[PDB]
RNA sequence: AGCUUAUCACCCCGGAAUUGGUUUAUCCGGAGAUGGGGUCUUAUGGCUGGAAGAGGCCAGCACUGCUGGCUCCGGUGCGCUUGUGACGGCCGUGAAAAUCCACAGGAAGGAAUAGUUUUCAUGCCAGGUCGUACUGGGUCUCCAAG
RNA sequence: GAUGGGGAAGCUCCGUUUCAAAGGCCUGAUUUUAUGCAGGCCACCAUCGAAAGGGAAUCCGGUUAAGAUUCCGGAACCUGG
């Protein structure tokens, strides 16, 4: 692989030449719940303070 | 053979980064500049940056193996470290309370000399002159600047002799060509031999020492340039047949302190160094006697200072408003007819210089293609185009002066 | 005073000063002498050779483009008039009717000449409707039929108005009714447009184009994967696939001048198939990413390829892979380019509404590479939407060239 | 070993006067016979060989070949 | 092109920010000089 | 070395159970099958170059080699060696390093008499030393025709 | 198996990370009471051990008194610059 063009080892994709772009898929999701559940952790953080 | 690594050969190891050139010398990074600045070493720029440095995209300094390799054994590297450890000696002593131990240390003391760079860095003399131009406007600088913290006394005073020297020198064989003046500063183009050597000389007023530039550097460039001068003076002196160094009159360093004072003995060429000959002229105090009265001596003759004890002279150099007297045996000429008459180098006629008349401005002495381009490459396109507008900025160099010029003549 | 340091080629501003004693000194002196000694002994030192060279001595020294004349310089002739953007042009054979091809759902006739509609025909009664439209026409290149191909959404029509006469109308009709995706026989509303023949794939008609033998022609069918490429008989009603697997999303596909072998301009490269085999005979990889419409010469010893990032190519089947040169000039995408059937010309199309014409000579059979040069630059076509002549055709016989564009009137450039 | 089909490919190789000989191949063959021949040359990275079947392109590229280059026959 | 030989030096980058910087850094030393000389006479 | 070529696997439409698909071996499908449309992994085969100028099979003369032909098109496994692809399970979840390659990352550098990048193609130079002979009931080892 | 240590009168035995100051990368205008050096990051730590383990790359033809992936002809492929 040290002579081979990056183009035929590497897909045009972000994670491209390590993942499938299923488990790519995954993360992606993973991560935008795990931002929006801290996102409602902090709201109800400051419904808690609200009274304290 | 095996395998050999990629960042092992080639420009990996024919340039040291400058971090691992100091960790290399085991010297610091001031010694090792000081050291890179005596023997005018410079960085280099391969053109392969990432190939150079191991692989690795960073803004990374190179510099030449050879020439690191060669400063490790020059005897200055050995004398930096006697240097740190008599200091530190006689910080010792100075702790411990023996003045006197630290007398006799200071007067054991003696401090390296750049002859020997000197002589690798400049195989032949004439190189020397050829690139003395920025020892010349160092030291022209530093023999103006004031004392301070930083810089001692010392320093400036032997830089104001080295380029009294110079200018004595100068005088004396009338090797001056072209003089110009600008806001920098007063500029001489003397002739060393046929080097055209330039140098500037700024103005004899105060100049401000702000904090944010850094001496340290500006001193080392001092001390390596007052040894390159004087060897070139000392060799100029002995090729005219000079006596070296040349003797001061205290009397006259006490009356005018400058060009006359150095009193040059041994023990005409052009027609710029004929200029003024056998003539006398008169300098007024507003003009600057100091650069006016160097131009005339190396031109023509003598000039009569407006100094005195606190005529035969043909013309009367005076910037006043209004002319005092205008007496009829000395002629009336604006300062600005002397740098006139060195840049035509014909006596440029007086009559357009008198007191009061308006001063000439000075000037320094120094269709088809449309579709054809369709079949040019995009590396040759892009040059054409580069070159089209490298043509067009340097048209507005003259498109805006004429209008300019059109705009003022309206008045 | 505003702009940063090292961008200070003049460190000051020059003032007349009236008299010497009123020069100032200057502060900054120390400032450039430390700037100066710092570049010494920090600033890269790079060797190099400062170029001298007369900035119009890098333009070719071709043939004065006025010497090859005649070449179009001005537009003579304006349809005007069009309901619809003429996204295709179709000159017939004899050079006498030019169809034209428009979104608005109808086919309009133009005399070449006169310039009169002399003939309409409406394909698709929705003529708002944005799911399909009108793709492109083509004029069947044997004589003595007059058969006008009309690629309107999968719907292959074929149309044989009153325009030639009975007997060549006679001709081409029997031509076309010779049989006793799918051939349907036309219905009464098909008839009623003169519609001869109805043929449908399951994908739309992007592009077609015809052979000189009158009876195979191709289409393109973007987004189809395999069946991107379908060649067609009439003789026959007879479909088939040029190869059993197409790679990649293809433009355009015009057969050979002479020999039998389809060219295949596949998204990032042209190919070569000989149908008598189907094998891949060579591969052709243009110096751009996309190309847009494929052209070959008549005489078949070059081949010219339109590219929609800017680029616009002559390709040479004997030289290498690669274009022999490459020419980047329009403003915009290059929308078609298209060889001059007779005399050695060729001119290109790009969305910035501006046309170009070159002259090009190929030599049959010498060992030299052919000479191609610009003639003129044409001008008068509007940009609209951000595009522009979006066809152009030749004439058959004469140095004439017809174009098209989105501002809903074709045009006729003469001499 | 490589093939080549770009006849000016050709040309422009031999035309680089690097190169010290060629070779011609003549070759016979049927589908009606015919006399199938072979053109090839030395690259500095691998040879190039050039088919031809029609005996007057074969005449035209041995015209064309460039005097200064010595063709050894088979 | 018969281009003339010459010897090209590449920008000095930061040479802005190194005077920024030392300006400010001037300007603090003084600030801290004259602190330390207000704080010293009250010893 | 240049074209063509993949079972498996992956993506889109579709939403099955009136239960469908299928291997020698029976497991899978509302956690998306049958069905329809696309993607590439190219091992392995088909054509071309190397390449018939090689080898082999014949024929004539010289009397010391030359001179002339063929070197073609198929079928096939209860025979045997080997590789490859997905499977069935067993219970011991199953060597390391050198070397190479892959990505989250966005500090660094990029312009008007040659701005940066060279994983694209070509041209140029170099790659030390050690053994290579033979042999191989009392050491091991690779192929096994009808 | 040294390395830093301990026991042994000693030839020597233990111990492989063992409470060792056990090296390897980068930046700065030259570091301000004036040219003697400041700052940013990681914490492993030699070697030997396989011609049946992994591996960068040569195929064919011919040739000898004994040698062939080496010798000759042709055409190949790997690493570094």
């Amino acid at each position: 692989y040290a002579t081979v063009s990056k183009t035929h080892k590497t897909v045009s994709r972000a994670y491209g030449g390590s993942r499938c772009a299923n488990c790519v898929k995954e993360r992606i999701i993973r991560a935008f719940l795990i931002e929006e559940q801290k996102i409602v952790k902090k709201v109800v953080k400051e419904q808690t303070e609200a009274a304290k | 053979m095996r395998i050999k690594k990629k960042n092992t050969r080639g420009n990996a190891r024919n340039f040291i980064t400058r971090s691992q050139a100091v960790r290399k010398l085991q010297v610091s990074l001031a010694d090792f500049r000081r050291l890179c600045i005596f023997k005018g070493i410079y960085p280099r720029e391969p053109r392969n940056k990432k190939k150079a440095n191991k692989g690795s995209t960073a803004p990374t300094t190179f510099y030449y193996a050879k020439d690191i390799q060669y400063l490790m054994h020059e005897p200055v590297l050995a004398k930096f470290r006697e240097h740190k450890t008599f200091a530190r000696k006689l910080t010792r002593a100075l702790g411990r309370g023996e003045v006197s131990s630290a007398k006799r240390l200071e007067e054991n003391r003696d401090s390296y000399t750049l002859d020997h760079i000197i002589k690798e860095r400049y195989p032949s003399f004439p190189d020397a002159i050829r690139d003395i131009d920025d020892a010349l406007n160092m030291l022209f600088l530093f023999s103006n600047l004031p004392s301070t913290n930083q810089v001692s006394s010392k320093i400036i005073n032997d830089a104001q002799k080295i380029c009294n020297q110079w200018l004595a020198y100068v005088a004396k064989e009338r090797l001056v060509r072209k003089v110009f003046v600008s806001i920098k500063g007063v500029y001489y183009q003397a002739n060393i031999k046929g080097e055209e050597v330039r140098w500037l000389v700024p103005f004899k007023f105060p100049e401000n020492i702000p904090s944010d530039v850094d001496f340290r550097i500006m001193l080392t460039f001092l001390e390596f340039y007052s040894t390159l001068l004087h060897f070139v003076l000392y060799k100029l002196y002995t090729d005219s047949g000079l006596i070296y160094p040349p003797k001061l009159d205290l009397k006259k360093d006490k009356i005018i302190s400058g060009l006359s004072s150095y009193i040059l003995e041994s023990r005409y060429d052009s027609p710029v160094a004929s200029l003024f000959s056998a003539f006398v002229f008169y300098v007024s105090r507003e003009v600057p006697i100091d650069i006016l009265e160097f131009l005339i001596l190396s031109c023509g003759g003598n000039v009569i200072s407006e100094a005195a004890m606190d005529s035969k002279v043909t013309h009367q150099i005076v910037d006043r408003p209004v002319l005092k007297n205008k007496v009829a045996g000395r002629t009336y000429i604006q300062p600005q007819w002397i740098f006139d008459c060195i840049n035509k180098g014909e006596l440029v006629p007086a009559n357009k210089y008198l007191p009061g008349e308006a001063l000439p401005p000075h000037l320094s002495p120094w269709e088809e293609k449309k579709l054809k381009m369709i079949m040019m490459s995009n590396k040759q396109k892009k040059l054409y185009k580069k070159m089209k507008y490298s043509n067009a900025k340097k048209e507005e160099q003259a498109e805006n002066l004429k209008k300019k010029k059109k705009q003022i003549a309206k008045q | 005073e505003n702009t940063e340091y090292s961008e200070r080629e003049r460190n000051f501003i020059p003032q007349k000063y009236s008299a010497l004693r009123k020069v100032p000194g200057y502060g900054e002196s120390i400032r450039e002498r430390f700037e100066r000694s710092l570049d010494l002994y920090l600033a890269p030192r790079v060797r190099k050779n400062k170029l001298n060279i007369d900035p119009n001595s890098l333009i070719p020294e071709l043939p004065s483009p006025k010497d090859l004349r005649p070449f179009p310089i001005r537009c003579s002739t304006i349809y005007a008039g069009h309901k619809g953007k003429v996204r295709t042009l179709s000159i017939d054979p004899s050079g006498l009717w030019l169809a034209t091809g428009s979104d608005d759902g109808t086919v309009r006739v133009w005399e070449i000449l006169t310039g009169r509609e002399v003939y309409r025909t409406t394909l698709i009664d929705d003529e708002e409707n944005p799911d399909y439209h009108i793709e492109c026409i083509e004029w069947n290149p044997d004589a003595n039929n007059g058969i006008l191909a009309v690629a309107v959404g999968e719907n292959i029509h074929l149309i044989v108005p009153p325009i030639f006469g009975y007997d060549i109308e006679n001709n081409g009709k029997t031509k076309i009714e010779d049989g006793f995706a799918q051939w349907n026989k036309p219905s009464q509303k098909q008839l009623e447009k003169d519609i001869c023949i109805t043929i449908s794939c399951k994908k739309t008609v992007k592009k077609l184009s015809w052979h000189r033998k009158g009876d195979y022609f191709v289409t393109v069918q973007p987004d189809s994967g395999n069946t991107s490429v379908l060649i067609h008989q009439v003789s026959k009603h007879l479909t088939q696939s040029p190869f059993k697997k197409s790679k990649g999303i293809i433009m355009d596909a015009k057969f050979h001048p002479f020999k039998p072998q389809l060219f295949v301009c596949s998204q990032r490269y042209v190919r070569i198939y000989d149908l008598s085999q189907q094998i891949l005979v060579k591969k052709l990889l243009p110096g751009a990413r996309w190309l847009s419409k494929i052209d070959i010469h008549p005489r078949g010893d070059n081949l010219i390829a339109s590219s929609f990032d800017k680029r616009v190519l002559w390709h040479d089947l004997d030289l290498a892979s690669t274009p022999y040169k490459t020419l980047r000039y329009h403003e915009k995408a290059v929308r078609s380019v298209n060889f001059h059937k007779k005399l050695p010309l060729f001119s290109s199309a790009a969305d910035d509404g501006t046309i170009h014409v070159f002259h090009a000579t190929v030599y049959d059979d010498m060992m030299k590479n052919p000479m191609i040069v610009p003639l003129k630059k044409l001008t008068g076509h509007k940009v609209i939407n951000s595009l522009g002549v979006l066809d152009a055709i030749w004439h058959p016989r004469e140095a004439w060239l017809f174009s098209a564009g989105a501002d809903n009137t074709a045009r006729l450039w003469t001499t | 070993a490589r093939e080549i089909t770009d006849i000016k490919q050709f040309l422009e190789l031999t035309r680089r006067a690097d190169v010290k000989t060629a070779t011609v191949k003549i070759n016979k063959k049927l589908n009606k016979p015919f006399r199938q021949t072979k053109f090839k040359v030395r690259g500095s990275s691998s040879l190039y060989t050039l088919v031809i079947n029609d005996a007057g392109k074969a005449k035209k590229l041995i015209q064309s070949l460039p005097p200064t280059l010595k063709v050894n026959r088979l | 092109l018969n281009s003339n030989p010459e010897i090209l030096l590449r920008k000095r980058r930061n040479a802005d920010r190194t005077r920024i910087e030392r300006q400010e850094l001037a300007k603090k030393k003084r600030e801290e000089q004259i602190k330390k000389k207000r704080s010293n006479k009250n010893k």
